[PDB]
């Protein structure tokens, strides 16, 4: 158990180390951004399942749930990425600055 | 035997290493299929088997989607992934290096007790339930209905909402 | 009436879907509402011993089951059988 | 003279009774069922093929085929 | 480890059966059998550009369900608790919501190949 | 006629029982003429560590007849 | 003993690919009519392990039926060159043969042969069911009488 | 003497697989009034072995667009998978008993489509891509039923073991209490399972074998020794979730024996299927699944929720 959380903490940095430096595409950085969550699906279900705290495990599918329906907003403005552009370049919506 | 999770937990860090690294989104996304799967492994490792599963259904059918979308927005002329430049795959190796210097530089600092690579295996459980029945997980996700029903009106209705919220980015 | 009764004529020839799921849906809740068996499901289902019923220790009170299980006291459950 | 094919839509009031019989239609999808029992009969049929080299399929005396110089 | 011994044999049972399938047929790889398909002509594009879909929409409504059928896997524990009156409500409440968000969508046009 | 088929199904059909009643045969084999005794939850595999643990180290047999 | 091993295996070996041979869906003009005679119930092709995919890479043999025009023809090697090479070759008709009518015809090529390399030929103008059947039963022992493990041993 | 019975499991359903190649070819023969085979073996019991052997000679189309690795990796992936859903199958006593018996084959179900994208992804054509699509807008057709049409029935059933329903069977079928759950089931085992009236992936007339056309012989058959091994597994699943055989606890070899009768009826009911019906455009097959049986689904999916509490009639937790 403490051999996997600075396992599993050190999976978290590196989805975190890639959401933050990106490589023009932005539904790989929302990509990046579902393994993040699933490091802290395991890393709270150990420690909801070694302690057996049975009264948290309703809440590793309730962070989950969340998982997708921000992937769910995530996923629909590419529509409206791709609807302007047709390409998903990170590097081609720099329009706001102005 | 011992060296199970150690090894389930490193080819995870890995799977989220990849996966870090930005290749196309497939190559991505089979790298999340296999940490998913392997997420399923430990979960079960340390017990229940509803959890590890669980995981292993919604990031299949989630990365369903995540095939389909990139094959309509997200994708190049050549998708240039982990066999196709060097800037990738030396850290790709050197990330493994990394690991493989990181977890043996700190047993030998074998002070706060992050790994013990000698005293590995060996504390993974502690003191579950020998004599018992009616333990298991899949228990405890069903006090949605029974002492945590609240878990339960607040993450179904952000499912009522994104029904609508996902339209409205649409339209 | 007719004006609505009729309404669900066509709904039930075409459309013969939402019908008996708009049916089973208002016919689902209404049914344990008008039951004379589901003061059960809380009661079968609270027999159950998963646990070890932890024992009292005698203090000149509660005139409940000695210490004796097969003893006329306690709840002897007999509805579950001759249910 | 013409006939046509597709023309019967005239909305008769349709009776309770006409409605499951296409309520049943549907939910039960029963004109398929009238299909499968079509193809059903046709297993138990004598198949109408024929070992070839064995059995060489019937012909007339105009076949026309492979040329040849006939002699007196 | 007793399903580690059938799992890794059906890798073994595919694996060695394809091995013997790329050194055991004689092959002749030259040029135009190797490039791509497209009923006998040459491809004009590059077979890996956008497709561009039109269930969109359905997509991530699935992408939300999957959740919510997840939430709903726990019910033949649920109905082992001593309450079944929060467990009967809150099931109909769940599954009354996602019709309702359903016949959102049904009539909002949402499941309907936009074209 | 149809009846040319039934070689194809009761071939198949003598190919489907095998994992069925091999299952168990090799079963009771193993287990001691018993069933495969499965455990689903944590008290059904104290009961065989137990029994394990009143023996050789197969569980498959000694009761009664000791004290 | 080795070569009736071999001779053997080389017996073996083409009893698959004769009896389990995939032909392709292919068409062009009137003789394809034929083939769908020969798919119908009265000579039937899957009777012969004869089956219709329509894709070359699951193919291992070629009948071309009809006239090969020279807007066709790049169309046709384009398609034996995607098959796997134990591939064969089958000419229905007069038209694919030599190009019975339409040999002195522009836009008609004078043979299949001309472009792809064939096994066997089936004349007739609609050559009959039963003479593409006696053809790919005929192509189905041609490569009967094929020794190709016996000339590798002796080599 | 473990070894010994896996190769009394998967020997007995690859050579049961492949004569139902030969059985797929006869019954739909005769209903066109064709002989099917009957010259290679005596009533060809012995062409699968020609077809088999056959594709491992010919060449493995190695495609100059392609991507090798996952090339590979998918019919391994596919043969893998759908031959290792038979581990828990529960003829009475499974080789792998589990508790979650069931997640394991919908979550495995679910793995049989990587094999049908990641192919036709790999392989660069258009004729492929879409298959690989036409698979997308399925799963996300039928997934959400599969578990609701599934969990319904287990959910007047107790644990996800498939072992527990040979228990709740032991009186009755439970196609008489979920006729309608088992007819969308059946469907349901007819999209997944892609062999269909309504195909749409691997599209002769369409997408011309479609997730598949890249690829030749040697590959080729670890789809079809697939998609023909997994046709059986969604019938004996009905055969064991739906028809309730005789279990009667002391020759166990006779649910064994009418798990035989019914589950080659359930593979030859599929049989009068593509004979029968063609399909369905992949628009109405999301518009006949989400707007026809998810509704009805979630209705009797609330039905059996208020069927047990409503009587009594809670299934236990063994
Ligand atoms: C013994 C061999 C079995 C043969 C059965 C194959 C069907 C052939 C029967 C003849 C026929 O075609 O009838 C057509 C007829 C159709 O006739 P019709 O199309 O002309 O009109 C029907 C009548 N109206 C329009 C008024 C509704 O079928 C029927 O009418 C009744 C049967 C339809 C319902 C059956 C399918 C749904 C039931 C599913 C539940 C499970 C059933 C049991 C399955 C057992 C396995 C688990
Ligand atoms: C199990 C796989 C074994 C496959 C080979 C079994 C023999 C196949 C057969 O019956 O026909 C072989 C054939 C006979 O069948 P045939 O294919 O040549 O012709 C059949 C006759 N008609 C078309 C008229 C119906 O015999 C041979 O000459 C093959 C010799 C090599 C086989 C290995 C011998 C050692
Ligand atoms: C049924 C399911 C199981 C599937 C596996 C089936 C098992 C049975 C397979 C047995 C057949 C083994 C031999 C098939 C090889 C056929 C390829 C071939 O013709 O090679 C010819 C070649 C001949 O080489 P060559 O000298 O003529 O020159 C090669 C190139 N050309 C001709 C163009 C100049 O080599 C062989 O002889 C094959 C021997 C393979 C034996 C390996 C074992
Ligand atoms: C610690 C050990 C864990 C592994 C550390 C990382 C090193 C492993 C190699 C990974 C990089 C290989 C690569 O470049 O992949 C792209 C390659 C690209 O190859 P390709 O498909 O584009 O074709 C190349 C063609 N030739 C051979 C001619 C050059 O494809 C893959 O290998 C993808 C599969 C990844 C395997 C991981 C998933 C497990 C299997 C899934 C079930
Ligand atoms: C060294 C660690 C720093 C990160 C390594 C990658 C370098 C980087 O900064 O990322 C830049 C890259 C930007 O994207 P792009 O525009 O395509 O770059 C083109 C450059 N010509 O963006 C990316 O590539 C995404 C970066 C994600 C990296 C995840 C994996 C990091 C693992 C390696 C850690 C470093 C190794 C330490 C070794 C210690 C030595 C003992
Ligand atoms: C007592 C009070 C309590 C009672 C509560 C219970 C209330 C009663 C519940 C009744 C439920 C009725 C049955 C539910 C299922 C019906 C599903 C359905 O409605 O399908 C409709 C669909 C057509 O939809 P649509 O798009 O509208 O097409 C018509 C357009 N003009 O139809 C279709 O498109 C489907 C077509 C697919 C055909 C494929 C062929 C299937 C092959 C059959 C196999 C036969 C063996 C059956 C095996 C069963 C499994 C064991
Ligand atoms: C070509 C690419 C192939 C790679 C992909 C292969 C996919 C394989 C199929 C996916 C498996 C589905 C998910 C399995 C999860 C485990 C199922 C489960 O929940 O039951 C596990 C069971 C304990 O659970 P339970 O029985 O309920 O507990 C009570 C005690 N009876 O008993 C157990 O505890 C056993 C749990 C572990 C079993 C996992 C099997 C992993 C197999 C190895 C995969 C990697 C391949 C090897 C590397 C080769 C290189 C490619
Ligand atoms: S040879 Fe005769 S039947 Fe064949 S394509 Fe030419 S004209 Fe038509």
């Amino acid at each position: 158990m403490p051999s996997t959380f600075f396992n599993l903490t050190m999976a978290f940095s590196l989805s975190l180390l890639g959401t933050l430096m990106f490589r023009s595409h932005l539904m790989s950085t929302l990509l990046c951004l579902e393994g993040m969550v699933l490091s802290l699906f395991i890393m709270t279900s150990v420690t909801s399942l070694n302690s057996n705290s049975m009264s948290s495990m309703p809440i590793p599918i309730t962070i989950l749930v969340f998982a997708a329906c921000e992937a769910a907003v995530g996923l629909a403005l590419l529509v409206k990425v791709s609807n302007t552009y047709g390409t998903d370049y990170v590097q081609n919506l720099n329009l706001l600055q102005c | 035997m011992n060296n199970y999770i150690f090894v389930l937990s490193s080819l995870f860090l890995v799977g989220c290493l990849g996966l870090a690294l930005k290749p196309s989104p497939i190559y991505g996304g089979l790298g999340l299929i296999v940490s998913g799967f392997v997420g399923c492994l430990m979960v079960l490792g340390f017990g229940g088997s509803f959890l590890g599963l669980m995981v292993f259904l919604i990031y299949l059918g989630g990365m369903l989607v995540v095939f389909g979308y990139t094959t309509a927005m997200a994708t190049e002329e050549y998708p240039e992934t982990w066999g196709s430049n060097w800037l990738i795959l030396g850290f790709l190796v050197l990330g493994v290096i990394m690991e493989v210097f990181l977890i043996c530089v700190l047993n030998y600092y074998d002070e706060v007790g992050v790994i013990n690579l000698d005293g590995l295996g060996d504390w993974l459980m502690y003191e579950v339930d020998d004599v018992g029945v009616m333990l298991e997980g899949g228990i405890g996700v069903a006090a949605m209905y029974s002492c945590a029903t609240w878990m339960m009106v607040v993450a179904g209705w952000s499912l009522f909402a994104g029904i609508f919220i996902i339209i409205e980015i649409t339209r | 009436a007719g004006r609505i009764s009729a309404f669900l004529k066509n709904a039930w020839a075409k459309e013969p879907v939402l019908v008996v799921s708009f049916s089973v849906w208002g016919l689902a809740i209404i049914m344990p509402m008008i039951s004379p068996y589901t003061k059960y499901a809380s009661m079968i289902n609270k027999a159950t011993p998963y646990n070890y019923p932890v024992p009292v220790r005698d203090d000149g009170n509660m005139p409940d089951v000695p210490s004796h299980p097969q003893d006329p006291l306690g709840p002897s459950l007999d509805w579950l059988k001759n249910l | 003279t013409y006939k046509y094919v597709n023309k019967k839509e005239q909305e008769s009031e349709v009776d309770m009774k006409s409605a499951t019989d296409n309520a049943a239609r549907i939910l039960m999808w029963t004109e398929l069922i009238r299909g499968l029992g079509m193809t059903l009969s046709y297993l138990f049929r004598e198949p109408a093929t024929i070992n070839y080299p064995f059995e060489k399929g019937p012909l007339s005396p105009r076949f026309r085929g492979e040329h040849a110089l006939r002699r007196y | 480890m007793n399903l580690y011994t059938v799992i890794f044999i059906n890798i073994l049972l595919s694996l060695t059966l394809i091995l013997v399938a790329f050194w055991l047929p004689q092959m002749n790889l030259y040029s135009e059998k190797a490039n791509p398909y497209e009923c006998g002509f040459d491809p004009t594009s590059s077979a890996r550009l956008p497709f561009s879909m039109k269930f969109f929409l359905v997509a991530i409504t699935f992408l939300l369900f999957d959740l919510e059928i997840a939430l709903l896997l726990p019910l033949p524990w649920a109905i082992q608790t001593i309450k079944t009156s929060t467990m009967m409500i809150m099931a109909f409440i769940l599954v009354t919501i996602l019709s309702l968000g359903l016949a959102y969508e049904w009539t909002q046009k949402g499941l309907e190949w936009t074209e | 006629m149809w009846f040319e088929i039934l070689p194809g199904l009761a071939i198949m059909g003598v190919c489907l029982v095998i994992p069925g009643v091999s299952t168990a045969y090799i079963h009771k084999f193993t287990n001691g003429g018993k069933e495969k005794r499965v455990a689903r939850v944590q008290y059904q595999w104290y009961l065989m560590e137990r029994d394990r643990r009143i023996s050789g180290v197969n569980r498959y047999y000694v009761s009664k007849g000791l004290e | 003993r080795a070569e009736y091993v071999v001779t053997k295996l080389d017996d073996l070996i083409n009893w698959a690919r004769r009896s389990s041979l995939w032909p392709m869906t292919f068409g062009l003009a009137c003789c394809a009519v034929e083939m769908m005679h020969m798919a119908a119930p009265r000579y039937d092709m899957d009777r012969f392990g004869v089956v219709f995919r329509a894709s070359p890479r699951q193919a291992d043999v070629m009948i071309v039926a009809g006239t090969l025009t020279n807007k066709m023809a790049p169309a046709l090697r384009k398609v034996y060159d995607q098959m796997p090479e134990p591939r064969y070759v089958v000419s229905m008709g007069s038209c694919a043969n030599g190009g019975g009518y339409y040999h002195y015809s522009y836009s008609v090529v004078r043979g299949c042969d001309r472009i792809v390399p064939v096994d066997i030929y089936v004349p007739g103008c609609p050559p009959t069911a039963e003479a593409l059947l006696y053809g790919i039963l005929q192509l189905q022992r041609k490569i009967k009488r094929e020794q190709k493990l016996k000339i590798w041993y002796r080599r | 003497m473990f070894f010994i019975n896996i190769l009394t499991l998967l020997v007995p359903i690859l050579i049961a697989m492949a004569f139902l190649t030969l059985v797929e070819r006869k019954i739909l023969g005769y209903m066109q009034l064709r002989k099917g085979p009957n010259i290679v073996g005596p009533y060809g019991i012995l062409q699968p072995f020609a077809d088999a052997m056959k594709l491992f000679m010919k060449e493995p189309m190695r495609p100059l667009t392609t991507s090798m690795s996952l090339f590979i990796i998918a019919p391994t992936l596919s043969l893998t998978l759908a031959l290792s859903l038979w581990v828990p199958l529960p003829m009475p006593h499974p080789l792998i008993n589990l508790n979650l018996g069931i997640l394991f084959i919908l979550a495995t179900s679910s793995l049989s489509v990587y094999s049908i994208l990641w192919s036709g992804w790999a392989s660069n054509s258009k004729y492929s891509l879409f298959g690989a699509l036409r698979a997308v807008a399925q799963t996300i057709s039928y997934e959400v039923t599969m578990a609701i049409i599934l969990l319904s029935v287990l959910l007047m059933n107790g644990s996800y073991s498939l072992q527990t329903l040979i228990t709740t069977q032991e009186h009755m079928w439970l196609l008489l209490p979920a006729w309608p759950m088992a007819m969308m089931w059946f469907i349901s085992t007819l999209a997944e399972t892609n062999r269909a009236p309504f195909d749409l992936t691997e599209g002769e007339s369409e997408l011309v074998s479609g997730f598949n056309v890249e690829y030749a012989a040697g590959p080729f058959a670890l789809f079809f020794m697939a998609e023909y091994t997994n046709i059986i597994l969604m019938n004996a699943l009905t055969t064991i979730i739906f028809l309730g055989p005789l279990y009667y606890i002391n020759l166990p070899e006779l649910y064994s024996t009418n798990f035989m009768m019914e589950a080659l009826l359930l593979s030859s009911t599929f049989l009068w299927i593509r004979a029968s019906y063609p399909r369905f455009r992949y628009d109405q097959l999301m518009h006949l699944l989400w707007k026809n049986f998810l509704p009805l689904t979630l209705a009797l999916c609330m039905w059996h929720i208020s069927l047990p509490i409503f009587t009594a009639g809670v299934p236990p937790y063994m």
